[PDB]
């Protein structure tokens, strides 16, 4: 990434407070109320007619840990988002179907969920290496789109 | 807002068209899918080859709609609100899309009325693609 | 467009911010600043170094705005034409732009309203932030 | 910049029929018509009124012509745009103050003009190629923005 060593250490120093069964699913299920849209991957799951019902569904919930999950481990490879998403970035083109712009309303859901959480905690400057790694990452899962 | 004079450059250079709205509909869409792949997620049941029938009968279904939208300048939201609730409840598509096909028309238009793609023109036929994408992500949310 | 809950989730929300306003306006600047930089275009005059008098001024100038909005979520378009004046024919800031504070404002008023920053609430700030965005923009050509 | 070895054939037989003070005097003029916002850094240009005020304005052509010069070397170093594009960058940024979002309207309004030139030339794959370069442009240009 261009992260600087500061920036990787804030990045990485909130990422170690974060329950992801939480805030996976939080992010998932935000995306759907605020941008209904994207529900038109999730048709699957059941009723999502009510923030209630999304933010209820267990189907969501465990989609929302496992994308996270797999957020968590490219928090790893920061300095290779590209070959960490290779794989997942056909799999969505190809497979899913997923318009890449999904990815940046994700991102910047995910970070909303993040100052939920942790107040006082997420700073500018906190929020500012954020936004650096959720296009990072928009970025590394577009890639293999052709 | 279209002004006065929008609407005549609009009615003008659409009048142009014609009969070839059909081709022009299916070569903006080509345009499309060859310069922002990502918009291709939206067809996936779709032939998206080179003289594609599909293509062509998709683009033919934009292009009246696009001409509906000419005919009916002064009430946009009413002539297109059933188009508004199909993209909002059913495909569903990402808002940022339409500026991508949008520009694709205006492509289109350029390469085929070189006469008639003033300034002028350009800027009218801009700010329509806008209200026409305006009024078909309305009802989004 | 703002349905009735929505105007209610707003009014609410914003009426939890009371006194606050002008502090959450200098913050949100101040994250919009370090998170997309090319913000930092429009106010080459200001001292953008962190607690700046300029800053935290204009913070409490937008939040006050914001309120005027809130305050007349019915008649949005009326209550700021002036502000779409000004942004239109003097500022001309790009649109791109307004999604950016926008963003940076809904992570101020998280951080900020963890009660009350519930799903259903986000959702309405953010189509609020929206509308205004659009009135902000209206004028622009 | 993906630009295959006959996407890059392609960008470089095509401005070889260009007339780079004509093509830069249309594609600035059309600019500041179509987005009239961006006449937020003219205002020593005089009169930018109506549309042909616009398009003759005698300095609107020459800054037209200067612009697109610049964009021209750009293409002989398609393999370099950052370190090619590096200290106008840091001029736009830091001494302009130009928002880097007016690189990408350009870049959009150049392709219409283009198509508008080429007619029937400026075929489906010719323009993707171009979409690829004009983007590639607007980014070697706002990588100095901090
Ligand atoms: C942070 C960005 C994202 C990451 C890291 C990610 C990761 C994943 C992973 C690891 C899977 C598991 C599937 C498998 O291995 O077979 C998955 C599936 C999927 N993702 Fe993504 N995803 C992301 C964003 C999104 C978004 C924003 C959407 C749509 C709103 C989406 C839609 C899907 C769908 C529909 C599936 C298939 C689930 C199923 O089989 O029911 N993804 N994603
Ligand atoms: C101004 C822009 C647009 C216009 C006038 C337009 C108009 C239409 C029309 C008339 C139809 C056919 C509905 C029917 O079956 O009667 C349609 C379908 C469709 N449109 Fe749009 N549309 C626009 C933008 C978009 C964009 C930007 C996308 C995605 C990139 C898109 C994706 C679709 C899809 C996936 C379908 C269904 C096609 C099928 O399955 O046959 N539309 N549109
Ligand atoms: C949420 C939408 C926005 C609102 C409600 C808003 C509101 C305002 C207000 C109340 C003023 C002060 C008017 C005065 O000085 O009398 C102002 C000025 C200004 N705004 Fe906007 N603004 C918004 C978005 C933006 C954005 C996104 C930018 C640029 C990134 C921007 C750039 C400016 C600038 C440069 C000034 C003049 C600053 C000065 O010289 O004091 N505005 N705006
Ligand atoms: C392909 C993108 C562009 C290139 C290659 C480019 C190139 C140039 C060059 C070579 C100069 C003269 C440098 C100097 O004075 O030392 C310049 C100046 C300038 N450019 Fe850019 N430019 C581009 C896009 C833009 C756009 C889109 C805008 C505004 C919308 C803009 C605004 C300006 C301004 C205001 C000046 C100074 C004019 C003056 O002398 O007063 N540029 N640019």
């Amino acid at each position: 990434m261009h992260l600087t060593p500061e920036e990787k250490s804030a990045v990485t120093a909130l990422w170690g407070k974060v329950n992801v069964d939480e805030v996976g699913g939080e992010a998932l299920g935000r995306l759907l109320v605020v941008y209904p849209w994207t529900q038109r991957f999730f048709e699957s799951f059941g009723d999502l007619s009510t923030p209630d019902a999304v933010m209820g569904n267990p189907k969501v919930k465990a989609h929302g840990k496992k994308v996270l999950g797999a957020f968590s481990d490219g928090l790893a490879h920061l300095d290779n988002l590209k070959g960490t998403f290779a794989t997942l970035s056909e799999l969505h083109a190809d497979k899913l179907h997923v318009d890449p712009e999904n990815f940046r309303l994700l991102g910047n859901v995910l970070v909303c969920v993040l100052a939920h959480h942790f107040g006082k905690e997420f700073t500018p400057p906190v929020q500012a290496a954020y936004q650096k790694v959720v296009a990072g990452v928009a970025n590394a899962l577009a890639h293999k789109y052709h | 807002v279209l002004s006065p004079a929008d609407k005549t450059n609009v009615k003008a250079a659409w009048g142009k068209v014609g009969a070839h709205a059909g081709e022009y509909g299916a070569e903006a869409l080509e345009r499309m899918f060859l310069s922002f792949p990502t918009t291709k997620t939206y067809f996936p049941h779709f032939d998206l080859s080179h003289g594609s029938a599909q293509v062509k009968g998709h683009g033919k279904k934009v292009a009246d709609a696009l001409t509906n939208a000419v005919a009916h300048v002064d009430d946009m939201p009413n002539a297109l609100s059933a188009l508004s609730d199909l993209h909002a409840h059913k495909l569903r598509v990402d808002p940022v899309n339409f500026k991508l096909l949008s520009h694709c028309l205006l492509v289109t238009l350029a390469a085929h009325l070189p006469a008639e793609f003033t300034p002028a023109v350009h800027a009218s036929l801009d700010k329509f693609l806008a209200s026409v994408s305006t009024v078909l992500t309305s009802k989004y949310r």
